[PDB]
DNA sequence: TTACCGTGGGAAAGA
DNA sequence: AATCTTTCCCACGGT
């Protein structure tokens, strides 16, 4: 017989308690393909996080229900989605995250784009599900010609996230990523930061507070690198095109995916953002022989630039453990509009119902990206109102027929008049 | 001025 | 030591 | 033909 549907009481318990389980996948937006038997590793390595207080609440529930700490431990595997290619284990023992350092895509896959697939389950074999990353573009190898703004996916827009890495003499073991730890910028061989790259007008002053521009980043423009997590920023920089081991002062073309970059620290005596082991410094460039248009830069001063993305999924076992995986997790991007509310997003299915607080609404499934629902009358929240006397705000939640709750950061407000 | 941050300065070197 | 391996430059093949 | 993209090849300097 079908599993127990979420009750109004169970929903109220959840709305008060809110121990959500979140799955985060931070990865790069492009990937170079591997030919024959070689392995061209995804750099930065994809990172999976188990966020929210729900993981501890699930752990304690399983243990109280008679699980050992080994059985209550969540297990993860990552690989190229929809492929005959092998999955690799992620080590989550004693940490809430793990990077996949040895992922690669073979030429045997003829797709122009793919998604990473994270298969999850508990140590007792209880299935959690399969979480997909955002879409990743396959590249044969970067172009040696200037980038046109027609190929928007190979460009970098102001206000987007990038990773930056440096490699010494083609050695995989030497890979170091710009990262922020303990309030300081450093060059980690194991972790990477996703940094907002903001375009600044040439006349914009130095300061913790700054005005940003819109558009695609070009070499020679002033930029700000801000950690998406810590809010740590480096001084105003000029992004410069690297040719061999020199920075070009005259290049103004659009910055492309996987290009080698130099970060001139604006208004200094040729100081470039540079690494020295795990340390981040500024190192003075040397003038080029017989040429003023270029400067010779230090080994740790060339940085490969790559746009990054994030897939995020939130779920809660509203009526306790279920047979069916919690996946695919619906994500709600926006809300629009007998009064109807339209939901725009991903992974919607016919077994979902939209809830306004503890009130279940008449839901109409269109596709995996669209859902319509009948807004409950204000009577549902204020017993004898007949109309909206005062504004009433209610959370919007997606609920599966087996009781699985998928919260949204979105509310609905009953507006007066 | 609309974006906020915490400034971090790297130490200078020249060989 | 030898063996094996990503990575990036460059050659060859394809559109 | 000429040119840019894709696939193939190889050795540096790492484990």
């Amino acid at each position: 017989s079908p599993p127990k549907r979420l009750t109004r009481e169970a929903m109220r318990n959840y709305l008060k308690e809110r121990g959500d389980q979140t799955v985060l996948i931070l990865h790069a937006k492009v990937a170079q393909k591997s030919y024959g038997n070689e392995k061209r590793f995804f750099c930065p390595p994809p990172c999976v996080y188990l966020m929210g207080s729900g993981w501890k609440k699930k752990k304690e529930q399983m243990e109280r229900d008679g699980c050992s700490e080994q059985e209550s431990q969540p297990c993860a595997f990552i690989g190229i989605g929809n492929s005959d290619q092998e999955m690799q284990q992620l080590n989550l023992e004693g940490k809430n995250y793990c990077t996949a350092k040895t992922l690669y895509i073979s030429d045997s896959d003829k797709r122009k784009h793919f998604m990473l697939s994270v298969k999850m389950f508990y140590g007792n074999s209880d299935d959690i599900g399969v979480f997909l990353s955002k879409r990743i573009k396959v590249i044969s190898k970067p172009s040696k010609k200037k980038q046109s703004l027609k190929n928007a996916d190979l460009c970098i827009a102001s206000g987007t996230k990038v990773a930056l890495f440096n490699r010494l003499r083609s050695q995989t073991v030497s890979t170091r990523y710009l990262h922020v730890e303990g309030g300081n910028f450093h060059a980690s061989s194991q972790q990477w930061g996703a940094f907002y790259i903001h375009l600044l007008d040439d006349d914009e002053s130095e300061g913790e507070e700054f005005t940003v521009r819109d558009g695609y980043i070009h070499y020679g423009q002033t930029v700000k690198l801000v950690c998406s997590v810590t809010g740590m920023a480096l001084p105003r920089l000029i992004i410069r095109k690297v040719d061999k081991q020199t920075a070009l002062l005259d290049a103004d073309d659009p910055v492309s995916q996987l290009h080698k970059c130099a970060f001139y620290l604006k208004d200094t005596e040729r100081m470039y953002l540079c690494l020295s082991q795990e340390r981040i410094i500024q190192f003075q460039a040397t003038p080029c022989p017989k040429e003023q248009n270029k400067e010779m830069i230090n080994d740790g001063a060339s940085w490969t630039i790559i746009s990054t993305d994030k897939a995020e999924y939130t779920f809660y076992e509203g009526m306790g453990p279920v047979l069916a995986p919690v996946t695919p997790v619906p994500v709600v991007e926006s809300l629009q509009l007998v009064a109807m509310l339209e939901l725009t997003g991903q992974n919607f299915t016919p077994n979902l119902r939209v809830w306004f607080g503890d009130v279940e609404a008449e839901t109409m499934y269109r596709c995996g990206e669209s859902m319509l629902c009948v807004v409950p009358d204000i009577s549902a929240f204020r017993e004898g109102w007949r109309w909206v006397r005062q504004p009433v705000q209610v959370p919007v939640t997606l609920v599966r027929n087996d009781g699985v709750i998928y919260s949204t950061s979105l509310t609905f407000t009953y507006t007066p008049e | 001025k609309r974006e906020h941050s915490t400034l971090w300065f790297p130490e200078g070197f020249s060989l």
